[PDB]
């Protein structure tokens, strides 16, 4: 879940 | 313990230079993605675990994002001015069948924000301390997060009281603006819920994203 | 310019020395005339006018009510005492379906009082700045309301720092609680608001005024 | 409309 936010966040 | 005003103006000014509910909408989309850049920013949020950085933004978008718009809209005659460089006029709100939260969102927040003069230092504070919310369900280490949100409003009220001697109560009166948010906030996310359930309006992928569950 | 501390602590001592959900509502009716006495004694509360009386009322009464239990049952294991002298531990307020509130009533309030021995003083000020809601729609005058909301937290601040001057930030901490209050509130009122559809839940004629338009 | 809080704030 939430796949989009977390992947922004570890950038 | 290290959590300058400055540090927190520059996360401010880094990120930000027909159907108006439609426009509405792929405006907050738009503003999800830079949220998250304007986060990273914010000192001591990106040493938080991944976690938290999820629960705080998920539990907070809305309330951080009406309240950068609503400042935007400042010098705004009666309407806002959306990010996508759009304005929306009381009007065009009222005809589009959601002029009641537009009416709140410009009496209970841009006046407001309009008769004290808030200044971007002041707002990105508030923003910080909205973003440090120790009451999201889930946080790992509530303490530590309220421990930042401590910091966040000790540098505001010594940027105050410094910056405006002259109004010994101008810390309180920027707090006071929290219960508002926070009441608009929940307003327009139950309008967001309705009009997905209903069908009509285009939703993008990020900002659906935020409404899901829990 | 004529708001003591003193005063506001009178309002508080001089108002206040088996489906749970059922035994709450009626405890809410009970409190609701209390509430009017206890504005009575608020300085300047009844110099307003009449209409501005009962909005102000009408506006808050949820938040004013849930602030009192909530700091009423510090003392309390898991669980608030109510003012019909009854005690809804945790379990109960689980087992009867509304444990959700319950624990973000405990969680989010009682909690936090407790862990900063918030006394009656601050808690009366805290309610008479939540009385005082300028933003209220209907009055006839918000302005003036502003001033008194003004003169409260000022006469708290003066409280604070030298009440508690080893606690710089206890003003904000207090404040910091509204956001949250007002959210409960809002969740509280729509439960009532079910209960009421439902056809289940006896509901006083004190409180059932309460949930009429607007 | 509101009659019970007006009758007691009155009083
Ligand atoms: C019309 C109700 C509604 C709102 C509040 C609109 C507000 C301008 C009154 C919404 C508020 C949010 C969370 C989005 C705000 C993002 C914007 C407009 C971004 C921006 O332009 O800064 C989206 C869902 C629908
Ligand atoms: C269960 C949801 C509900 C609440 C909140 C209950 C709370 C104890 C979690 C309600 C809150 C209010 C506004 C009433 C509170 C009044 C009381 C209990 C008075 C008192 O005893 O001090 C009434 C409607 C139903």
């Amino acid at each position: 879940k939430h796949k989009i936010l977390h992947r922004l966040l570890q950038d | 313990e290290d959590m300058p005003v400055e540090r927190i103006l520059e996360a401010e000014l880094a990120v930000e230079p027909n159907d108006p509910v439609t426009n509405i909408c792929q405006a907050a989309d738009k503003q999800l993605f830079t949220l998250v850049e304007w986060a990273k920013r914010i000192p001591h949020f990106s040493e938080l675990p991944l976690d938290d950085q999820v629960i705080l933004l998920r539990a907070g978008w809305n309330e951080l994002l009406i309240a950068s718009f609503s400042h935007r809209s400042i010098a705004v005659k009666d309407g806002i001015l959306l990010a996508t460089g759009l304005h929306v006029h009381r009007n065009s709100a009222h005809s589009a069948g959601v002029g009641a939260i537009f009416d709140r969102v410009l009496t209970e927040l841009v006046s407001k924000m309009r008769d004290m003069q808030m200044d971007k230092t002041e707002l990105g504070c508030l923003r910080a301390i909205v973003l440090f919310n120790p009451d999201s369900k889930g946080l790992s280490n509530p303490a530590e997060v309220e421990a930042l949100r401590e910091k966040v409003y000790a540098s505001l009220e010594a940027y105050c009281k410094h910056k405006y001697p002259e109004q010994p109560g101008r810390f309180a009166k920027l707090l006071l603006r929290l219960p508002a948010l926070r009441s608009i906030g929940l307003k327009c996310l139950e309008h967001l819920f309705f009009f997905k359930l209903i069908g009509d309006t285009p939703i993008d992928t990020f900002l659906m994203e935020m409404l899901e569950a829990p």
